[PDB]
């Protein structure tokens, strides 16, 4: 049993996105299908169900409007197109197949979700830091102003593991902020080099920050 | 009918027993479902029917209650078993999920190190300043980052991140930021980060002018 979908969406506000949720190692329309909705660290939210037979839904009332189920027996897919997107809808999105008693409504088998995430920000670089102390002394990144995420950090092009903590991106504005610091010994540095190196996918940019005094 | 796990964290060490509690708003009738997900993962199936084991899980855990109140235990809590855990009910629609209940490991306390960062020159040259203080390796995760320029405290501006439960050494870290234009920053002089953490009676006091 495999439920496949797409990797992650990047969305305008007020446009709308459709989710696929491909299913195969079973046969399709004798199981219904249902989604779920899962905030950044928060609980997970019932969306609605569909029959893939008779392509009949029953939603969850708060999704009305907002979600629409459909499938494609013919190709053994079910969708789920979300409308007027605003900050709220930015979730990770997951379609569950029912057991063959749909009845017993749980969820042994789940797709591995789709991030939609809602912007109106344009693909950014991001500017890339260096912070310096001002017998282990600590070092650090700033990577600041990007867009979307994720970057790449690394140190010393990852001969430093160790003593580093490269934290979780936060959104400043409508952009995004991470840092890294690396920790070392006193006696490697300055007398040895240490360089942070961000990659940022998006905008196929690479930096090496070295770290001085 | 809405279905409230109450703990939102629980610190546990390996072997434990820990008990989770799922209360209904109505009796469900033993249709309920328990899960366990992992940070980045899908939710995973552990019991259905209040008490059923899925194939796979392993038998330290087990599910029991009635009517309105359920419970998910684990006899010997294993690493394995950090996580966090869902309940969701399904008498009637709409399907509800609990909030969820996040076990965490518990260890030794520990002091967080903090490091201060004035902003450096390549930023100066863009507009604007960063001050950073990173605040790493601490335990327990309750902490508290306070930043005052000239001595007044400075709320606007900051931003925190943290990062989960280390699986290495179960600790926690923050990084916090202050940021401001060049000219604010040059405005004033001296930059401080305050952290208060149960290790200390005294705040930890890093600062720069």
């Amino acid at each position: 049993v495999l439920l496949q979908q797409s990797g992650p969406e990047l969305v305008k506000p007020g446009a709308s996105v459709k989710i696929p949720c491909k299913a195969s190692g079973y046969t399709f329309t004798d199981y219904n299908m249902d989604w779920v909705k899962q905030s950044h660290g928060k609980s997970l939210e019932w969306i609605g169900d569909i029959n893939p037979n008779n392509g009949g839904t029953i939603y969850n009332q708060k999704f009305k409007g907002k979600a629409t189920l459909t499938v494609d027996k013919s190709s053994s897919a079910a969708y789920m197109e979300v409308r007027s997107l605003t900050s709220e809808d930015t979730a990770v999105y997951y379609c569950a197949r029912k057991p063959y008693y749909g009845n017993f409504a749980w969820f042994a088998y789940w797709g591995q979700g789709t991030l939609v995430t809602v912007s109106a920000a344009k693909t950014t670089p991001p500017s890339v830091y260096p912070l310096a102390p001002g017998s282990m002394v600590t070092l650090g990144c700033l990577v600041k102003g990007y867009f979307p995420e994720p970057v790449t950090v690394t140190w010393n092009s990852g001969s430093l593991s160790s003593g580093v903590h490269t934290f979780p991106a936060v959104l400043q504005s409508d952009l995004y902020t991470l840092s890294s610091s690396v920790t070392v010994p006193s006696s490697t540095w300055p007398s040895e080099t240490v360089t942070c190196n961000v990659a940022h996918p998006a905008s196929s940019t690479k930096v090496d920050k070295k770290i001085v005094p | 009918i809405q279905v409230t796990q109450s703990s939102s964290s629980f610190s546990v060490s390996l072997g434990d027993r820990v008990t989770i509690t799922c209360k209904a708003s109505e009796d469900i009738y033993n249709r309920l479902a328990w899960y366990q997900q992992k940070p980045g993962n899908a939710p995973r199936l552990l019991i259905s029917g209040a008490t059923s084991l899925e194939t796979g899980v392993p038998d330290r855990f087990s599910g029991s209650g009635s009517r309105k109140d359920y419970t998910l235990i684990i006899t010997s809590l294993q690493t394995e078993d950090v996580a966090t855990y869902y309940c969701q009910q399904y008498w009637s629609t709409p399907l509800t999920f609990g909030a969820g209940t996040k076990l965490e490991l518990k260890r030794a306390d520990a002091a967080p190190t903090v490091s201060i960062f004035p902003p450096s020159s390549e930023q100066l040259t863009s507009g604007g300043a960063s001050v950073v203080c990173f605040l790493n390796n601490f335990y327990p995760k309750d902490i508290n980052v306070k930043w005052k320029i000239d001595g007044s405290e400075r709320q606007n501006g900051v931003l925190n991140s943290w990062t989960d439960q280390d699986s290495k050494d179960s600790t926690y870290s923050m990084s916090s930021t202050l940021t401001l234009t060049k000219d604010e920053y040059e405005r004033h002089n001296s930059y401080t980060c305050e952290a208060t953490h149960k290790t200390s009676t005294s705040p930890i006091v890093k600062s720069f002018n």
